[PDB]
């Protein structure tokens, strides 16, 4: 609810919060997460705009297989996005997306 | 073909002009005295006029007279369009097909010439008399059709007049400038 | 830009206020360098006092962080001072992420 | 010496210094195809186009000198629109050899598309192919992969001595070959394969043996032929196969010996 | 589309489809694939050393994706059980070329792969 | 303020009867001794005071270009350069300035010899026009032997020798940098224009490039008064230039006309096809090959002067009419103009060798109708790009007419694509 | 064998083979390179 990752707040979420810090109430919320998770999956099925699958800019994601065989720049970028990496901008960044266990604080 | 050169029966045998050798030396003196590569551009035009169809070995002999690089002098004639590449007949004519001529019909003059003098468009005569080739521009665009044969360019011709001039050229020269109307203003 | 840009800067000036507020105290003992880029704040701290910096942000009237959760360290042999211990801090009441770094060689 | 600011930062340069030569002092490398180290200054590509502070037309870095105190930006709006465009023109008539091509990562044109050129799409339909030029022992030359520039053309005329490479046509048919069927002389012309940016001229002895990716490089002076120093040798597991000339200030003029290259 | 045991495909009129690039070598996150290339007799230049370790390889389909010629195509495979590591790790093509028994399925599966799904 | 057409005034009038002595009676070398006795500074000032624009397809003033060299101190001896060969198609100036009156062209080199300060003068003629080149060579034999130019002639200290050289017939006569490289002996390719022009270094000498019509106007401007040349035309651009009409016309003829003249009046005098601008659809181009085709709506307001022509679409530089009728195809005609540049591309700058050849291949598809409706807008971005990032002016010359397809037109191009989309697909 | 036919290329094996296992005629590793040559002769 606080930090959106990829199209959030638009999808309706329900977060189970108990009262006692015991093992039973910490188990009940996990089952209450499971019953209030299909709401998101159903809303994912409701909202699906048809379009691009990868980023159209070919400096990040490799182009289509039918595209690379004919056009020139596509295959050279295919040759350099593989073997060689991405050529990333320098800087330290920290991201955390909600794991069902906790967090994945990639730094 | 522009880059590739044949090695069979047109690579070793070459002849240079002996009577025009004194005239070719005088042409080199017209430019700068020290460091003269300008003669190579002039001798290449003189070689085609004296001998029909320039040989690959003949260009090397012409480069030796001016004392220049053999590869550089061979490349100098490759960029030029006026110089002969493979083979030319007794009277070779080039037809103009550019937009200033195509606006008042230029393709009709070429199609009528193709049927009268035989062959398609690129192929020359088997008996070697007339060779046809597509040209960019003849130079003088005052007349609606333009065709340059050997040296003198013939301008202004009808559908039947072009065929009559071509058949007459087989035995006697037809001269001519713009045989359809006044030269300057009409 | 539609697919090229991730997010436009709007909270960048709001987060820059923290870059002034802590720096308004102005300790040579604590502050030194304040870096702010891509909706995130980075502070490096003089080796002599690290505990007084960590007691700050904990509680505090203006900003309540409390959770000094994730803790990383950087190995880099370019500088004369080798290691760089990096603290990743998160607020629940305030909803913000701030960074605490150490500059010393710490052998 | 006259000083002129490039990208706001001021840098002192000589009166007869080039625009790209002035850019090196500010620690910025412009996109190149026609050399600046030892080969003579020539245009015939227009890749290194840079826009001045107040100019209607962009000037080439190889030809145009700084002269007067004028501001020139490397990361300008006009320059980025130029660099993406010229790359598309270079690749409209390019044979597509990248996986088969002898170079791959070492190719200068391969990097410039990734760094400067347009990524998303390239508008092209139907590319012309050139016939294979004759070559002797070293460098298995392919005329199709060649971009038709002036780098190896001037190398044979100035650096090597014996001239062979030049022009053959006019449009998109002009080949960089010798035109007459003759093998290239030895002397010091074995270093011509290392000079070319594209994967057109590459050593036949060590062709397709190892790519630029996954090869450990080490600098060592050559034993064969005297006064030879700084030559990078790629390990690429167990036995070394490719040896390239390393840059030296006084010992060697960025060219390996023909006996040492093979 | 399912990834199992590796097998390299070929053209309908003979000829090995693998062109030798070292492309799939560098992408490989396990570094299971090794490639050393030499010219084939005269003219053609297609492979000599081609070993894929099954002691390594975490199965990505990255080598399937990085390949411009579509040589390594991952076939529906489950059956692989050996007595030694030596019997398990794949030799210089050969056993990979012996994937002809699965290449009939691969040709059917790739028809559902061009213009993805 | 309004300009009248000719009215017993011409730079070159003799075309019917001229050889060597016949031209002399009808105004030729009248003040040959007077111009030679005058100083180099005073003779150069006469061209600057008149304000004559450049006859060649560039737009640069002739007064500023001749004064650009000046020569304060010279180590290497200076040489004079002149271009006479046909560059852009639709021009008749090549076979009129030298072919009809060869004595006037030879006098132009002598008038600019003492002014610029050149040891020798050189002229370049077209390889295809051999008959016109023979007339120029015959005039040199009648001038050097008799005593017109060379060593010491007409009471002059400065020596000038005229020599004519046959050209290849391509872009070598086109660009100003190309003429220096072609005359030197090297392959037909222009030198780098940004660092050094003709004045700094051309064939190992300080030189100046001049057009066939521009050089011929110099003795006429020197002999007659300075106000006479500036009388006809506009304030910015003044001087009579030879305009030739070719294509769809009742009678195709080249005639000398005054500057700042309307297009409707010039076409009516020479007589065009069907109508001047009422029945037949207007597709006439102000330039020979450089400038794009003018619209049907704006044609009467357009003037012959370069300063007035720049206000609407593009300026006229070559000054040649290329009129096309309503019955004649528009798409196929402009595609042939680009095909001219496909053959006349030299082979240096990469957005031209692999540029124009790429441009012609897309343009050939529009005649057939296989091209997509989206491809029209994409081609406009490429066409604009070639104009800026090229060494020589021929890169611009191929860029401008393609821009005239997207502008003014567009439903004409869309109709060709829509016709093949329903019939074939 | 009913609707979708298998494609013929004359490269695929006509007779189907069983698993390698611990039994004879099984999988094996093999060397590839010709190595660095060294020779001495009288
Ligand atoms: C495609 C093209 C062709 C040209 N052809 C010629 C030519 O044949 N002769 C010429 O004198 N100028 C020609 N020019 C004009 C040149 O730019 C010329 O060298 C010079 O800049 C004009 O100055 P001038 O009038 O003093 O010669 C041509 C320009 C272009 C764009
Ligand atoms: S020359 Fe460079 S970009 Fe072109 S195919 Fe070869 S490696 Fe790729
Ligand atoms: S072979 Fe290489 S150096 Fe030579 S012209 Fe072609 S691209 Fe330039
Ligand atoms: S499997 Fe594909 S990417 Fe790997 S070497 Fe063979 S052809 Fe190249
Ligand atoms: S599936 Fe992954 S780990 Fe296995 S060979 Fe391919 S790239 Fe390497
Ligand atoms: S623009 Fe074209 S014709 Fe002009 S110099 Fe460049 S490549 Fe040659
Ligand atoms: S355009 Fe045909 S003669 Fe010039
Ligand atoms: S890189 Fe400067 S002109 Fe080619």
């Amino acid at each position: 609810k606080t930090q959106p990752y990829d199209v959030y707040d638009q999808v309706e979420f329900d977060v189970p919060i108990g009262s006692r810090g015991d093992c039973y109430d910490r188990y009940l919320c996990r089952v209450e997460e499971m019953r209030q998770s299909i709401r998101i999956i159903s809303q994912c099925l409701n909202k699906m705009p048809p379009g691009e699958i990868k980023v159209d800019d070919a400096k990040v994601s490799p182009p289509k297989r039918a595209e690379m065989k004919t056009s020139m720049e596509s295959l050279i970028h295919h040759f350099k996005l593989y073997t060689e990496g991405y050529q990333v901008p320098p800087g330290a960044t920290y991201t955390a997306i909600e794991a069902p266990k906790g967090e994945f604080g990639v730094y | 073909v522009h880059r590739d050169t044949p090695e069979n029966n047109p690579e070793t045998p070459f002849d240079f002009t002996p009577e025009n050798y004194k005239r070719i030396e005088a042409i080199v003196k017209n430019y700068p005295e020290g460091h003269k590569a300008a003669a190579v551009l002039p001798v290449l035009d003189l070689a085609q006029r004296q001998n029909g169809w320039l040989p690959i070995s003949a260009m090397n002999k012409v480069a030796e007279i001016l004392q220049v690089p053999p590869m550089r002098v061979y490349e100098v004639a490759t960029f030029y369009t006026m110089y002969n590449r493979k083979p030319v007949g007794k009277y070779h004519i080039q037809v103009c097909t550019t937009t200033p001529c195509m606006l008042r019909n230029s393709d009709s003059i070429l199609e009528a010439i193709q049927k009268k003098l035989g062959i398609k468009v690129g192929e020359t005569t088997p008996d070697k008399l007339f060779t046809l080739i597509e040209v960019e521009c003849l130079g003088a665009c005052v007349n609606a059709p333009m065709v340059q044969i050997n040296d003198n360019y013939y301008e202004d011709l009808t559908p039947k007049d072009i065929e009559e001039i071509i058949d007459e050229l087989k035995a006697g020269k037809i001269p001519k400038p713009g045989p359809r109307s006044g030269r300057f203003s009409c | 830009r539609p697919t090229v840009r991730p997010r436009n800067d709007v909270a960048h000036k709001q987060l820059s206020a923290f870059g002034e507020y802590v720096a308004e105290i102005l300790p040579k003992y604590v502050q030194q360098v304040q870096v702010s880029c891509f909706n995130e704040l980075e502070i490096c701290i003089h080796p002599d006092g690290v505990i007084p910096v960590l007691t700050f942000l904990r509680d505090h009237s203006n900003a309540q962080f409390k959770s000094l959760a994730d803790l990383t360290a950087v190995d880099i042999p370019t500088r004369q001072n080798r290691f760089e211990i990096v603290y990743n801090l998160l607020s629940l009441r305030f909803n913000s992420r701030i960074r605490v770094k150490t500059y010393t060689d710490e052998l | 010496l006259i000083e002129v600011f490039v990208d706001g930062q001021s840098v002192m340069v000589e009166p007869g210094t080039t625009v790209l030569q002035a850019c090196e002092k500010v620690g910025m490398q412009i996109p190149r195809f026609c050399y600046h180290e030892r080969l003579s200054v020539a245009g015939n590509c227009r890749m290194c186009l840079v826009e001045i502070e107040k100019a209607p037309k962009v000037v080439a870095a190889c030809a145009m000198p700084v002269m007067k105190g004028w501001n020139i930006l490397t990361n300008s709006e006009k320059t980025k629109k130029a660099r993406e465009g010229v790359m598309e023109f270079l690749l409209a008539n390019h044979p597509l050899d990248c996986p088969i091509c002898d170079q791959g990562g070492e190719c200068d044109l391969q990097d410039q598309s990734m760094m400067f050129g347009s990524d998303r799409s390239r508008f092209l339909e139907g590319k012309r192919a050139v016939e294979d030029k004759n070559i002797g022992p070293l460098v298995k030359t392919i005329m199709t992969r060649c971009i038709q520039c002036t780098r190896c053309i001037r190398f044979a005329s100035e650096i090597a001595g014996v001239d062979d490479l030049g022009t053959t046509g006019r449009g998109n048919d002009m080949q960089v070959g010798t035109y007459i069927e003759k093998m290239f002389m030895s002397e010091l012309s074995g270093n011509i394969i290392d000079i070319c940016p594209v994967g057109a001229l590459t050593x036949x002895x060590x062709x397709x043996x190892x790519x630029x990716x996954x090869x450990x490089x080490x600098x060592x002076x050559x034993x064969x032929x005297x006064x030879x120093x700084x030559x990078x040798x790629x390990x690429x597991x167990x036995x070394x196969x490719x040896x390239x000339x390393x840059x030296x200030x006084x010992x060697x003029x960025x060219x390996x010996x023909x006996x040492x290259x093979x | 589309r399912f990834r199992g045991e590796h097998a390299l495909r070929r053209y309908p009129s003979g000829e090995e489809r693998c062109i030798a690039c070292k492309l799939c070598e560098a992408v490989c996150p396990a570094q299971a694939i090794t490639i050393e290339a030499e010219p084939r007799a005269d003219g053609s230049r297609r492979t000599t050393r081609y070993d894929i370790d099954m002691t390594k390889c975490i199965y990505c389909g990255f080598c399937q994706e990085a390949c411009p010629v579509d040589a390594i195509v991952e076939g529906p495979n489950f059956e692989f059980s050996t007595e030694t590591h030596e019997e398990l790790l794949y030799n210089k093509e050969k056993l990979l070329n012996n994937g002809d028994k699965w290449e009939a399925e691969i040709a059917a599966n790739i028809q559902a792969d061009y213009l993805y799904r | 303020s309004l300009k009248d057409e000719d009215r017993i005034f011409t730079n070159l009038y003799g075309r019917h009867d001229w050889r060597l002595k016949g031209a002399q009676s009808r105004g030729d070398w009248y003040k040959t001794k007077e111009i030679l006795l005058k100083g180099p500074d005073w003779i150069l000032g006469e061209v600057k005071t008149s304000g004559l624009r450049g006859r060649g397809g560039a737009g640069f003033p002739t007064g500023l270009k001749w004064s650009f060299m000046n020569k304060p101190s010279d180590g290497r001896p200076k040489y004079l350069v002149v271009n006479a060969d046909e560059g852009e198609p639709g021009t008749c100036k090549d076979r009129e300035i030298i072919r009809h009156d060869p004595h006037k062209l030879v006098e132009g080199c002598l008038v600019g010899g003492r002014a610029m300060g050149a040891r020798a003068a050189y002229i370049y003629i077209r390889g295809e026009f051999y008959n016109e080149a023979s007339n120029l060579q015959v005039a040199i034999r009648e001038a050097y032997e008799a005593g017109l130019i060379g060593k010491n002639a007409c009471g002059s200290g400065y020596d000038f020798d005229v020599f004519v050289v046959r050209g290849a017939g391509a872009y070598i006569c086109g660009e100003e940098t190309a003429l220096i490289e072609s005359i030197e002996g090297k392959q037909g390719k222009p030198r780098l224009k940004p660092p050094f022009p003709a004045d700094v270094g051309v064939f190992g000498c300080p030189t100046t490039v001049a057009n066939v019509e521009t050089v011929a106007v110099s003795p006429t401007i020197c002999r007659r008064g300075g106000a006479w040349f500036a009388s006809f035309g506009r304030e910015r651009n003044s001087g009579t230039k030879l305009f030739n009409i070719s294509g769809h016309v009742n009678n195709p003829c080249t005639v000398e006309e005054e500057m700042s003249v309307p297009l409707k009046e010039l076409i009516e005098k020479h007589a065009g096809g069907v109508t001047g601008g009422w029945d037949n659809l207007l597709a006439v181009i102000p330039g020979g090959s450089s400038t794009p085709l003018i619209p049907k709506s704006v044609c009467e307001t357009v003037l012959m002067d370069f300063d007035a022509l720049i206000q609407a679409q593009t300026g006229l530089g070559t000054a040649a009419v290329i009129v096309m009728d309503r019955s004649t195809d528009i798409v196929k005609a402009i595609a042939r103009l680009i095909e001219f540049y496909k053959h006349e591309s030299c082979g240096q700058c990469t957005p031209c060798r692999e540029g124009v050849d790429w441009m012609n291949k897309v343009m050939a598809r529009f005649v057939r109708g296989d091209a997509r409706p989206a491809e029209i807008d994409s081609l406009w971005e490429i066409s604009k790009q070639i104009e800026g990032h090229t060494i020589c002016a021929l890169g611009d010359g191929a860029a401008w007419p393609v821009q005239g397809l997207i502008r003014h037109f567009r439903p004409e191009l869309e109709e060709r694509m829509q016709q093949f989309a329903q019939q074939h697909q | 064998p009913t609707v979708k036919p298998p494609t013929a290329r004359k490269f695929i094996w006509t007779n189907h083979k069983f698993n390698l296992s611990g039994t004879p005629q099984q999988y094996v590793p093999y060397s590839t390179t010709r190595k660095k040559i060294q020779e001495w002769v009288p």
